[PDB]
């Protein structure tokens, strides 16, 4: 071979977009959960106080 | 009053109250309820208010205490005596109540439940009660004076 | 093709217009059954009625 | 009288009734009305409310029970005694009513129908009735406790 591979040379646009949609999906779901937990805490605090 | 002594080893640890078709029981008080028929319903717990819920069996659903969120400051009866609502605080004259008195309803003069108490803290000649109140919008909320301990 | 086009259009049209009639009488039947509810103007316009 | 027993096999299945301009009768009750001047007037059914409605003869017209959607909680009368309106529900003391009681009116103190019963459950020392009410805007709505049965 006249070149060198770099462990990213094969990923390609489709697989990039897929792994992105996956990672972003998991991140978005977890962050949605955490923002939901904060919203419940705040509404309860406003309920009493 | 329709409350029930929860026991374990045959001695009462607290009182369990039915309101609006729902057994209410303070979460912390532990053991067996004194009426078998309640003893079977699976209590569904809620730590945020330290209560364990259960919707009362069909055959008694109309023999359940009422409740209200409408609370003028003033004198409200209670099992062990008269309770004073002042300054958005439940107070009892000193020394009356303690371990076992948790979870007895606090009634108004019209017979309606306005609170169910979970503990108390001494202030001078009175004791402020840690309680479950239905706030001015009716959302259930645990109102507790500072440093109150679980009865 | 034309017989299936006439069939699928007619079937779709009549099922839809029967649903539209069913919802109109399901809107209206409460107000019909309660002789005096002060007539709406978005319900009462949309579905047909002689207003109050 | 101003409400008529519809008949089946001789044995009154359901009292149907004449409210505000329209005879009403529950769909599940199957019977000849026992008043010739109604026993044939075609009925316009509506299953969302479990009822059938029909215009009364132009002579009959001025006998027709009044109604009104404003029903503050309190005591209302009923053939089989008093009904009580609390917590947006009509309740009747236990054991009174059943198969045969369908469709009789519930009247107020000025004598106007506020509700027409379609069913019940006995719940402890009382009975909740599944009924057809005129909601706070005057729209009819079927209010039913859980598990209620066609009387």
């Amino acid at each position: 071979a006249q070149h060198t591979e770099s462990f990213t040379s094969a990923i390609s646009a489709t697989a990039w977009s897929w792994i992105k949609v996956l990672v972003g999906g998991t991140s978005a779901f977890i962050v949605l959960g955490l923002i939901a937990t904060a919203v419940v805490a705040l509404v309860l605090f406003f309920h009493r106080h | 009053d329709k409350t029930f002594p929860i026991m374990l080893n045959g001695q009462v640890n607290g009182y369990a109250c039915v309101v609006g078709g729902r057994v209410f029981k303070p979460l912390h008080v532990e053991g067996r309820i004194d009426n078998e028929q309640l003893a079977a319903i699976k209590l569904k717990k809620a730590s945020i208010y330290d209560l364990e819920y259960g919707d009362v069996p069909q055959c008694m659903k109309s023999d359940t205490l009422q409740y209200t969120s409408d609370k003028p400051p003033g004198f409200y009866n209670w099992h062990h005596g008269a309770v004073q609502y002042e300054n958005n605080r439940f107070t009892v004259p000193r020394g009356v109540g303690g371990k076992g008195d948790s979870g007895r309803p606090i009634l108004d003069n019209k017979g309606r439940v306005v609170a169910i108490v979970l503990g108390g803290v001494n202030e001078g000649s009175r004791t402020a009660l840690s309680v479950v109140t239905w706030n001015q919008k009716g959302v259930t909320v645990k109102d507790t004076p500072e440093g109150s301990e679980p009865w | 093709g034309l017989c299936t086009c006439v069939a699928i259009i007619m079937v779709s049209c009549v099922t839809s217009v029967w649903l539209l009639c069913r919802t109109r009488n399901l809107c209206i039947t409460p107000y019909k059954l309660a002789p005096n509810a002060q007539v709406p103007i978005l319900l009462a316009l949309l579905c047909c009625i002689k207003p109050t």
